[PDB]
């Protein structure tokens, strides 16, 4: 359990923070393969001195998508195996949904690699002091704080209250029933609830508009003004219907909090 | 990554050496580099991992007139690391005009740690600010060592300078290291002297030995923000995501630092999250209100409870922050570090942007004003004069301060969708 929570929920850095600067640092069937694909895996795992333990092996790596390619999809597979006498605990019902959220963690960390894009990109034009600049910088700066904000959020509730409840939830059949519990209130935190789903569905709505907001590095300020303007319209959007969702959830009551703090 | 440290003047050159000696006493090693047996964590952020098991830390010395050097130099902790970095007055212009003509070299000795590392992420700055031999010469090579390289980031550890009256060329050589450190450097975490010789006063009764109490202070404060990096944590574990969340502006880079409990010679989450946010916590001394805070906390703590505790602390509503784009107080939460022993556990530190310090800023160009003015104190010197004939970069530093006093206080407006 602690060695899958690091490689499938990535709690400890330096780990994440290679795979994917690594795999981002490339842009496909050339990538697919299994000389790049099978050696990225190997190359994070000896920076975070996961390596060399008995559990940096039963690691398989693949994907279930092949793109050929805005694009907020990102695909990528990593199992963890076990044998017989401990197949019937965890089950392969329960991997499957690891890899599920595995999916839904990683594509909250093409964010952050965007971010850092476009604020490297501004890094060589920072010499000027121009209207242009600082009004600019001033949304990604605006658009980084929503993600700093609700990364917090899933790093509080898939982390720190959920594995709290993990380390007296375990007791030979309420082995299988705790795990099937900790696996319950990580999808039930995740907003993954057909419930919370059109709160998930403006979240698609912000990845896209910063993913666009990379390509554009000066080109021409009113494009990307636009774009401001519809993100804070859309996160005053978002904060209304969370609201009408917990007047009508228990986590989701610290997402009211997490998104208005001394504003409205 | 790997992040190389600086280290210049006397102050600066104590405080990196007690910041070393503190790391070498929280981890688990020996004064040689010799690892315990009882160790695990990330231990390449600052230590070279060197040749014979040694975790040698990686620190640029640099020093004029060696005094504090041998001292330094005659200790069990320069077997913990002597990368031989070791290169040979009292003013900003003949410390800019000694690290003029020995910039090469002492490059040459950046070089060598640059191409020995594998891997780069920033440079921190221990520089005193108009400490004498610090002025002048880390001005020079800050200017230096951003030109070089754009690609990283630059922290660089400041302190206020005025013990409240002395030496009147004083404010004319923080003035001009204050140009540089606003155009010249990406963040800075300021220090008051006066704010933490107040508190030295105020738990202790000590006010002699003020600058060995303030190096555990300071070595305190920066282990504290590196520990999220040093020990397995999972945000900001990289000193640019640290960085990032706390600049809207890029010239809002002015860092304000509290600590929970005041003296060090069960309580819960919201307490102590309360009791930081108070300034008379913070150690460092029309409306002032914080644009973004971000907190740290180490210790003993009931991880459940820190929602509630959010709320709480919401409701209580104690700052009202910001008017235009919306920020926030950012809490993160850390393990008290293992591997040495753990006196008052509880313990948390804030990182804080606020306006607060255009007040300082405006003391300090007030005493310039009357110095200007009065036109006996700034003690003509062939150095001053070679370096400007018309000491027009004096002017240039009063306009740029100006600017940032004027863009403190229209962030402090509703309207700074406007530039000014």
């Amino acid at each position: 359990y602690e060695a899958l929570r690091h490689f499938l929920l990535m709690e400890d850095g330096e780990f994440a923070q290679s795979l994917s600067d690594l795999l981002f640092e490339k842009l496909p069937g050339e990538l697919l393969n299994p000389l790049v694909l099978n050696s990225v895996l190997s190359k994070a795992l000896q920076c975070s001195l996961h390596g060399d333990t008995p559990h940096a092996s039963n690691l398989s790596l693949a994907l279930k998508y092949l793109p050929e390619v805005p694009d907020v999809l990102s695909c990528l597979e990593l199992r963890y195996k076990v044998d017989w006498p401990l197949n019937i605990v965890i089950t392969e019902g329960c991997v499957s949904k690891y890899s599920g959220v595995f999916s839904f963690l990683l594509q909250l960390k093409l964010m952050m690699w965007a971010l850092k894009d476009v604020c490297f990109h501004l890094k060589r034009t920072a010499m000027a002091g121009s209207v242009q600049f600082r009004q600019l910088q001033l949304f990604k700066h605006e658009m980084q704080h929503f993600v700093k904000v609700i990364q917090g959020y899933i790093a509080n509730q898939i982390l720190h209250v959920t594995w709290c409840e993990f380390r007296a939830r375990l007791a030979l059949e309420e082995i299988q029933r705790a795990h099937a519990e900790y696996l319950h209130k990580a999808v039930f935190r995740g907003l993954l609830t057909e419930k919370a789903a059109p709160v998930m569905n403006v979240i698609h709505s912000i990845f896209s508009l910063v993913l666009k907001f990379r390509s554009q590095l000066h080109p021409n300020f009113a494009l990307m003004q636009q774009s401001y303007n519809t993100f804070k319209y859309y996160s005053h959007f978002l904060f209304k219907v969370v609201t009408k969702l917990v007047n009508r959830q228990p986590h989701l009551e610290d997402f009211l909090l997490r998104i208005n703090f001394n504003n409205y | 990554r790997e992040i190389i440290t600086l280290q210049l003047g006397q102050c600066g050159n104590q405080i990196g050496f007690e910041f070393w000696k503190q790391l070498c006493a929280e981890h688990g090693i020996s004064p040689e580099g010799i690892v315990e047996e009882f160790a695990t964590d990330r231990k390449d952020v600052f230590f070279y991992q060197a040749d014979d098991e040694h975790y040698i830390p990686r620190a640029v010395l640099l020093d004029l007139e060696p005094r504090v050097i041998h001292s330094i130099l005659n200790s069990p902790y320069a077997k913990l690391y002597n990368p031989e970095n070791i290169y040979l007055g009292n003013n900003w212009a003949s410390g800019f005009s000694q690290g003029e003509k020995i910039h090469e070299d002492i490059f040459d000795i950046i070089d060598r740690e640059a191409d020995g590392s594998d891997s780069l992420e920033g440079f921190v700055l221990c520089h005193s600010i108009a400490g004498g031999t610090g002025s002048g010469l880390g001005s020079y090579l800050l200017e230096r060592l951003n030109d070089r390289y754009p690609k990283k980031l630059v922290q660089t550890y400041s302190v206020f300078p005025n013990q409240d009256e002395d030496v009147v060329v004083q404010p004319y050589n923080s003035l001009l290291t204050l140009k540089r450190l606003t155009q010249n450097a990406d963040c800075v975490v300021v220090l008051d002297n006066t704010a933490l010789n107040r508190i030295a006063t105020d738990r202790l009764h000590i006010q002699n030995p003020s600058f060995s109490q303030i190096n555990q202070l300071v070595s305190t404060i920066m282990s504290a923000s590196t520990t999220t990096l040093r020990y397995p944590g999972y945000m900001n574990n990289d000193l640019i995501g640290l960085i990032a969340s706390l600049i809207p502006t890029p010239r809002l880079h002015f860092l304000m630092t509290g600590y929970t409990p005041l003296t060090t010679d069960k309580t819960t989450v919201l307490d102590v999250m309360r009791r930081l946010l108070q300034p008379k916590n913070v150690m460092v001394s029309t409306n002032h209100c914080y644009i973004a805070i971000l907190n740290i906390i180490q210790g003993e703590v009931d991880p459940t409870q820190v929602h509630k505790s959010l709320q709480r602390i919401r409701e209580r509503k104690l700052a009202n922050f910001i008017p235009w784009g919306p920020a926030s107080i950012q809490v993160a939460l850390s393990r008290k570090s293992p591997y040495l022993p753990s006196a008052h556990r509880v313990s948390g530190l804030m990182m804080a942007n606020h306006t607060s310090i255009s007040s300082l800023f405006e003391r300090t160009c007030r005493q310039y004003d009357k110095l200007r003015k009065r036109e006996a104190f700034l003690e003509q010197f062939r150095k001053e004069d070679m370096f400007k004939d018309n000491f027009d970069e004096m002017d240039t530093s009063r306009e740029i301060v100006q600017q940032l006093i004027d863009e403190y206080h229209a962030a402090t407006r509703p309207d700074y969708i406007s530039w000014g």
